[PDB]
DNA sequence: TTCCTCCCCTAC
DNA sequence: ATGGTAGGGGAGGAA
């Protein structure tokens, strides 16, 4: 009976104070340096995308090596003809075991090419492609290229972990015909050090992805509002669980169009409302926008953010100088440190084409071992992608890059405590430990076709969903 | 290496108990030191290779060279000892020379004057080089004894001393031998002068040659050898051979018709790290490269050295490195021991060819196959390059290393070394894999046996040379002589065929199309037209021939007998040579194979440019035997059977007869009628098509016949000679979409043209939207004008010429070419340009690609729009919408920043795709690529797009 | 006080719970109560009730289907949303005044 | 500004 | 030495 449970959830405390409250200050490191910040001027596209890799190489091959002088060691006794040892990836020959480091190289049919694309006169059409690996055919091949030599790779070990093109991880096989491996260990790369954070008097933070605004109003702009409104505590008890959120961050596809058809109409009319919805909720809560895939902001990885001129005129006073704290407005990977705990957050696209790679595509039979269908196969990705120190892999090979030269922003230098995700399908997290180090990975999903925020606490760092429909 | 050298003889081997048995493939005059056998010394040397792989040396020994001179008219020529004095009288003159003067009943090969036969001459020589001198003394009139030939006569079977020998023993080119059991003779070891195994000796009338067919059509077991070599030349020089060293050469030999070769090397200047699958013989200095390779070659004995200019290119440079690096035993590597190689620059110049100056060398013994020459005969490409027929043909592009990078990676360490081996490896093993797929070898094989001429004349000579083999052997059967005519120096030209008028216009109505399969042939062989049947007024007067009964007089007045009287050699060689080609046509009628079937239907159309050359033997008239009496009568018989098609099927099919509508001929080439029945349907256009060939071939005399070739349900006759349309051949699918002349098959036309001519005719012929058609069209005039047409879209080729008199845009630049870099495309290479902007006059104003693309000079946009992409578009869309149209066709800062932002995002997903797409074709993720592939569409392309965003995000900076 | 004929009926545009805080100064725990108070006995006529349900777990969902879901028990609060007697659907926002806010004030001064 | 040679290429 | 002729279309030069 809907009256009479309306007439019993009459609260009527009617004070709640005139008197607003304060939410708790948790405060973005000050802007000091981001890897991932490239002024547009600057950018030398020139160079070629063989600079990342080999400074890829060149940076995994220590990382590498130091585990493989215990591991593998130069007394280790495998079966017969010991390890023999190290060598240039060509430079191997007969059925001793051995072990090298090379930056693996799938090839698969359905990867996107360019030339065909050209020669076939139909560049650009639609990208639909789901998966590019080719399940129902075999004919993927994983090879290890290095600075001279491309050795195929075969045996049963590609058949349990992903092996992503891209990454450096020393391997160890049996050259069986003379060009292919038989793989029989895998060496991952050292472990990589933490920040280390304090046990102690709050903190909480409202992450969100995936808004995709546009001028079809299916909920989206209701559930927005809604999710404002709740922000703001005016939908539940005022405070002791909504007054210390403390900052929000929309993580990617906050404004989401049709490129094809619409020739910049609504992504303006979706702008000025997602303006409308910052003007209403700054004076309450800060907030940190990234940009996405789909946004007003580069399609190569390293996003810068978002330009002032977006935004509508409401919004200029934020923009001031010395107003970093309110609005912020970071680059698309970007390692947040709110009150010391360093959280690494991303648009969510890596992950993606990750899985593009892994997942098949419509097949027109099913695997436990392998088939990632979609529930923690996503959160494994991620576990990998922080044992592969890079947090982009198949980087300048399948989601692009600007092409740098002498430094790779992706591959990491020190593990984050959190490590959030955008956009994916599904909410998940997993407390990781490798290395006698633990991260927490959470994976906010899309607030479209769901409605979770996810508030995660910076004290127990136990995130918890809350769902708006 | 125990794979090298062939199969080892039979150790009970011995000249009796055996029949060699062996396929010649190559024939050449030489002296044989030893006992004259019947008088003469010298011998044809027939090199070859038996059924089980060992080489022969069949030495063809007693064959003497003879001149045809007609009996002398006089009283005394019947005079045996008169005949003895004349004899003795020219060894007198000319060096002891002349052995006999046998007398023999011939008739001559010009006009049918009776069945009576003249008495000739047939005068032996020792050596076969004296019939050139005989023939000059007799032509002239040098000769004086008994005023018999003191006026000149005229000399007949002017023809080589080796073709005269295969034509009397009745070997085909690339045919079998087989030497009895017993009556053959060994070469003793010390008197051997070849590398062969079997090295023989044989009488001519011994050894019995088989014809081609039946037991003895399959082929022996070759040796393809293949190869490449690169050259580490100095810093913008082109390699010379007197200063740039030859630092590899890979080898890819191979047995004809396997699957894969069973040989691979690469003889390196230095030390070379391992291949897979590949031996690497590193030497140490040039010179021993240069003997070990040819130890190889020898050791090895491959038939048919194959690869991709190396007629041009690689033997001549190995041959000038060897002698500027003094290795005097190098140029000594054919199948005979001690004959030099050497370089013999020859020119050929033909209507349907080209002139183009090549450098032959003679190896002796072996075959060469040079793929560039057999694509340049076989097939019109707008370029030649290996990259760009590799792309066409295999639909690979791979890449090029860089010219100047060869240097580095050479002076680098051997992992540069075995990567310049890869490459040198991989361009010697794309011919052999061009030839396998083109079938160079059966195709050539099968010319070369049903027309007669040796392998070696197919790539180095044109049709007249099949011609005359063929005539001269179907002579040889009917006891017929030719004469030896000179050249008439010169005429105007005799009259072609009748092209009808057009009713241009664009038809909605489906147009059948009726032609005759092999018009003039058929002709030829219909009314019995040839040299032998050829007649005069006075010769029917005299022999009292009957009309249409023993003669016909042919609608040119020429008069020729009928089969009555004389069966002409003409209509047997075309008989020959056009059911061949329903053999070869019985083959891409059973293949399934999408890529095959342009191949076996490259060898249907060599057939028919065959059997249409005899006819245009008899139109040449420089050239041997010149009758513009059978040319230019067959021209008439085919201008007036289209003239009698043309109005036979518009007069039955027509009202009063029991018709729907009255039929039009639109059109109509030299053979065909374009018909347009006046009905809608198709299944019904068809089936009247094919009633009408039926209903006309039964108005013409056999073999002429008129047949349902194919029907287009939409139409579009431009113009005489230009046209488009849907090739219908089933009621229920179309094939393709024909372009019969229009600017996109043309060679001379960028490629921008070709692609939007394409997209507009497919838009309007099969999608039926003209709309959709014309904003395509406006939307390619904004791309030119904003420079967003790449230059690969915007070459043009033409053919240089040997001679210009109002100059050229690419002449012009080929000598500008020639000026910078020191080298220039050759007469008859086509030469690649787009037309740069500029006042001064157009030929000044044409540069080559690579410049443009090195200097960012401004393409004129202008130019294209108004002469290349305007005429051909405003031709092709006037007949639907009308001339006027067509020619009409031709005549706040926040979302300032949207723009420029949605438009990096576009360059900067494009850029990635394009320098990581030449990643993943190197092959080399971790270093450098340096690509030259300029056949390659990603050329031009991403270099473009790379200066496009720098600069988009330059000013994209300013906001 | 309860302006409602303005504030409901001539308010065409669907009246959102928090225009009455915006307008009146009234407070969120006070003006879901006026709200309810008003559909409860001053309404005269047809108008369309949007209501609000938070759960234990945070659940946060209106259509509320009219029938029922778990609210056997998990309902914490169920406050009346907008109503919507134009009983289309879509309302409109823009910028809104502020200095009138009793839920918190964000950190910090806007310069 | 209208013919009238070269010049390239194609169609039969 | 070198198969044939018919014909379109582009560039440019002279009358
Ligand atoms: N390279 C050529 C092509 C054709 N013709 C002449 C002789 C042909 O008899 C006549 C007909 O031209 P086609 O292109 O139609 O060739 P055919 O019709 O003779 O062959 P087919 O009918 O089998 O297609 O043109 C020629 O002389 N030289
Ligand atoms: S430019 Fe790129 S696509 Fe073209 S051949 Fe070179 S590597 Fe291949
Ligand atoms: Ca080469
Ligand atoms: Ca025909
Ligand atoms: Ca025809
Ligand atoms: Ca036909
Ligand atoms: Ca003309």
């Amino acid at each position: 009976l809907t009256k009479f449970n309306e007439d019993r959830s009459l609260q009527d405390e009617n004070l709640s104070q005139p008197r607003t409250r304060v939410r708790i200050v948790d405060d973005n490191l000050y802007n000091k340096s981001n890897p991932f910040q490239l002024c547009y001027k600057k950018r030398d596209y020139g160079s070629q995308y063989y600079h990342i890799y080999q400074y890829r190489l060149k940076t995994f091959r220590e990382r590498v090596l130091k585990e493989c002088d215990k591991r593998w060691d130069a007394g280790f006794t495998l079966n017969g003809q010991l390890v023999l040892k190290k060598d240039k990836v060509l430079d191997i020959q007969g059925n001793q075991p051995c072990w090298c480091v090379g930056s693996i190289y799938c090839e698969m049919k359905y990867k996107p090419n360019v030339l065909d694309e050209v020669i076939n006169d139909t560049y650009g059409a639609p990208d639909l492609t789901k998966s590019y690996t080719d399940k129902e055919g075999g004919s993927d091949e994983i090879m290890l290229e290095d600075e001279s030599g491309r050795v195929l790779l075969v045996g049963d070990f590609i058949r349990s972990t992903p092996f992503i093109t891209g990454v450096v991880v020393g391997i160890l096989g049996m050259e069986a015909e003379a060009g292919t491996f038989q793989v029989l260990d895998i060496c991952y790369p050292t472990p990589l050090p933490q920040n280390p954070f304090p046990a102690p008097t709050r903190g909480k933070i409202a992450l969100v992805s995936g808004l995709n605004l546009n001028n079809t109003s299916p909920d989206r702009l209701l559930r927005l509002e809604i999710l404002r409104e709740f922000l703001m505590g005016r939908i539940n008890n005022k405070i002791d669980d909504i007054s210390l959120i403390g900052r929000l961050l929309i993580c990617g596809n906050s404004v989401d169009f049709d490129i094809k058809s619409v020739n910049k109409d609504e992504l303006m009319i979706s702008l000025t409302e997602f303006s409308k919805f910052l003007h209403n909720i700054l004076p309450s809560i800060s907030v940190d926008i990234m940009p996405g895939t789909n946004d007003p902001s580069d399609k190569s990885l390293p996003q810068q953010p978002f330009h002032k001129s977006l935004f509508d005129k409401s919004l200029e006073s934020y923009f001031n100088g010395s107003n970093k704290e309110i609005l912020n407005l970071v680059t698309n990977p970007y390692e947040f440190s709110y009150n010391g705990v360093d959280v690494l957050a991303v648009s969510g696209k890596n992950i993606n084409d990750i899985c593009k790679y892994v997942i098949p595509s419509n097949d027109n039979e099913g695997e436990s071992n392998d088939f990632k269908d979609d529930i923690e196969h996503r959160l494994d990705l991620m576990e990998c992608t922080m044992k592969w120190q890079n947090i982009a892999p198949t980087a300048p090979d399948t989601l692009w890059c600007y092409p740098y030269t002498d430094k790779d922003p992706f591959v990491l230098d020190k593990w984050p405590h959190v490590y959030i995700v955008a956009n994916q399908p599904y909410f998940g997290t997993r407390v990781v430990e490798i290395g006698g180090k633990n991260i927490k990975i959470i994976s906010v999903p899309e607030f479209s076709s769901t409605g979770m925020i996810i508030l995660l606490d910076l004290e127990t760092l136990e995130a918890e969903t809350v769902k708006i429909d | 290496l125990s794979s090298f050298e062939r199969k080892k003889l039979p150790t009970d081997f011995d000249p009796s108990l055996y029949d060699i048995s062996f396929q010649q493939i190559d024939a050449e005059q030489s002296v044989l030191n030893g006992i004259k056998d019947e008088n003469t010394s010298t011998v044809v040397r027939f090199f070859g290779v038996t059924s089980e792989g060992h080489s022969v040396l069949c030495n063809v020994t007693g064959f003497k060279n003879y001149l045809y001179v007609p009996a002398p008219n006089s009283s005394d020529a019947n005079d045996q000892e008169q005949i003895n004095k004349f004899v003795h009288y020219l060894n007198e003159t000319f060096d002891h020379a002349i052995d006999s003067i046998e007398v023999v009943s011939k008739q001559s090969i010009w006009g049918y004057s009776g069945d009576t036969k003249l008495p000739f001459w047939k005068i032996y020589v020792t050596y076969p080089h004296m019939v050139n001198k005989l023939r000059t003394a007799f032509e002239r009139g040098h000769l004086s004894f008994n005023s018999w030939f003191s006026n000149g006569t005229t000399t007949y079977d002017n023809i080589a001393y080796t073709l005269r020998l295969m034509v009397d023993c009745g070997i085909v080119g690339m045919s079998w031998i087989t030497l009895p059991k017993g009556k053959y003779s060994m070469i003793e070891p010390n008197n051997r002068v070849s590398s062969c195994q079997l090295e023989v000796s044989i009488n001519y009338r011994n050894l019995i040659a088989h014809p081609a067919e039946g037991d003895w059509s399959h082929t022996a077991p070759l040796r393809i050898m293949s190869f490449d070599i690169e050259c580490a030349g100095r810093i913008g020089v082109f390699p010379e051979p007197e200063y740039d060293p030859v630092i590899q050469i890979a080898n890819v030999v191979s047995i004809a018709g396997a699957k894969k070769p069973f040989i691979r090397n690469v003889f390196t200047l230095n030390t070379c790290s391992p291949i897979t699958g590949s031996m690497i013989f590193s030497h140490a200095t040039e010179e021993e490269m240069l003997s070990n390779w040819r130890n190889f070659i020898i050791k090895v004995d491959p038939d048919v050295i194959i690869g991709y200019n190396t007629t041009n290119f690689d033997i001549p440079y190995l041959l000038n490195r060897a002698k500027a690096l003094k290795v005097n035993d190098f140029p000594y590597f054919g199948r005979l021991k001690t004959v030099k190689q050497e370089i013999k620059e020859s020119v050929f110049s033909s209507k349907a060819y080209g002139t183009r100056e090549t450098k032959n060398v003679n190896i002796d013994g072996r075959l060469q196959l040079d793929l560039l020459q057999f694509i340049q005969r076989e097939y019109k490409l707008r370029s030649y390059t290996l990259n760009a027929v590799s792309a066409h043909f295999l639909g690979e592009q791979k890449e090029d290393v860089h010219y100047s990078i060869i240097s580095d990676l050479q002076n680098g360490d051997s992992e540069t070394r075995r990567r310049l081996a890869v490459y040198c490896l991989k361009d010697a093993y794309l011919p052999l894999r061009l030839m396998e797929k083109l079938m160079a070898l059966v195709n050539y094989t099968e010319m070369a046996r049903v027309t007669g001429v040796p392998f070696s004349y197919l790539l180095a000579r044109g049709q007249q040379i099949k011609v005359v083999s063929q005539l001269f052997r179907k002579c040889l059967e009917i006891d017929t002589v030719i004469p030896n005519m000179q050249s008439q120096a010169s005429d105007d030209q005799y009259e072609g065929a009748t092209v009808i008028e057009p009713i241009r216009g664009y038809y909605d109505v489906p147009i059948a199309t009726l032609d005759f399969n092999s018009l003039y042939p058929s002709i030829m062989m219909a009314h019995n037209l040839c040299y032998t049947t050829l007649c005069n007024k006075a010769t029917v007067e005299r022999l009292n021939l009957k009309i249409d009964e023993d003669y016909v007089i042919t609608p040119n007045g020429d008069y020729f007998v009928t089969t009555k009287r004389r069966r002409g050699i003409l209509p047997i060689i075309l008989d020959e040579l056009i059911s061949a080609r329903k053999r070869a046509k019985k083959d891409l009628r059973d293949e399934k194979d999408p890529f095959k079937r342009d191949v076996l239907n490259g060898r249907q159309l060599a057939l028919k440019i065959s059997a249409n050359s005899v006819y245009g033997f008899t139109g040449a008239t420089v050239g041997k035997l010149p009758c513009l009496a059978i040319s230019s009568s067959v021209t008439a018989y085919g201008r007036t059977m289209i003239l009698k098609t043309k109005t036979a099927v518009q007069e039955k099919y027509c009202i009063k007869n029991g018709y729907k509508h009255d039929a039009v001929v639109v059109y109509g080439d030299t053979d065909s009628v374009m018909v347009k029945f006046g009905t809608t349907d198709l299944k019904e256009a068809m089936d009247l098509g094919t009633e009408a060939a039926k209903y006309v071939s039964t108005l013409f005399k056999h073999p002429i016949n008129l047949e349902f070739e194919k029907a287009y349900f939409p139409y579009l006759l431009i113009n005489k000679k230009r046209y488009a349309g849907l090739f219908w051949t089933n009621p229920d699918k179309f094939d393709k979409l024909d372009q019969k002349g229009l600017a996109s098959v043309r060679r001379d036309s960028c490629s921008l043209v070709s692609i939007v001519m394409n997209k507009v005719l497919k838009k309007i012929l099969i999608e039926r939207n003209v709309d959709g058609a014309l904003a395509f069209v406006r939307e390619t005039i904004n791309d030119i004008l904003h420079n967003r047409v790449d230059i690969s879209k915007l070459i043009i080729s033409k053919t240089l010429a040997p001679n210009y008199t109002n100059p050229q845009p690419h002449a012009v630049l080929a000598e500008r070419m020639k000026r910078r870099e020191g080298v220039g495309p050759n007469v008859g290479d086509r030469v690649d340009y787009v037309i740069i902007g500029g006042n001064d006059k157009l030929y000044n104003r044409a540069e080559d690609p690579l410049f443009v693309l090195e200097n960012n000079i401004q393409v004129d946009s202008r130019y294209y729009l108004t002469n290349q992409l305007q005429n051909p578009i405003i031709s092709i869309v006037a007949p639907i919408i009308g001339d006027k149209q067509a020619n009409g066709m031709f005549v706040r800062s926040g979302e300032l920043y949207i723009k420029a932002l949605y438009d990096v995002r576009d360059l900067e997903e494009k850029y990635s795709r394009l320098w990581t797409q030449c990643q993943r074709c190197a092959g080399n993720l971790h270093s450098e690529v340096l690509c030259s592939n300029k056949n390659c569409d990603i050329f031009y392309m991403r270099v473009k797009v790379k200066k496009e965003l720098q600069e988009k995000v330059e000013q994209l900076s300013k906001w | 006080s309860y302006f409602i004929n303005e504030k409901l009926f001539t308010e065409v545009k669907p009246v959102l719970f928090t225009d009455l805080i915006h307008h009146l100064k009234i407070g969120p725990s006070m003006a879901k109560k006026l709200m309810f108070d008003y559909y409860k006995q001053t309404t005269n006529a047809k108008y369309n009730c949007v209501v609000i349900c938070c759960y234990k777990d945070q659940t946060i969902k209106i259509i509320h289907d009219l029938s029922n879901i778990p609210q056997q028990d998990s309902i914490i609060d169920c406050f009346i949303y907008a109503f919507n007697p134009m009983d289309s659907f879509i309302p409109y926002y823009d910028i809104i005044d502020q200095k009138d806010c009793l839920t918190i004030k964000n950190s910090y001064e806007l310069k």
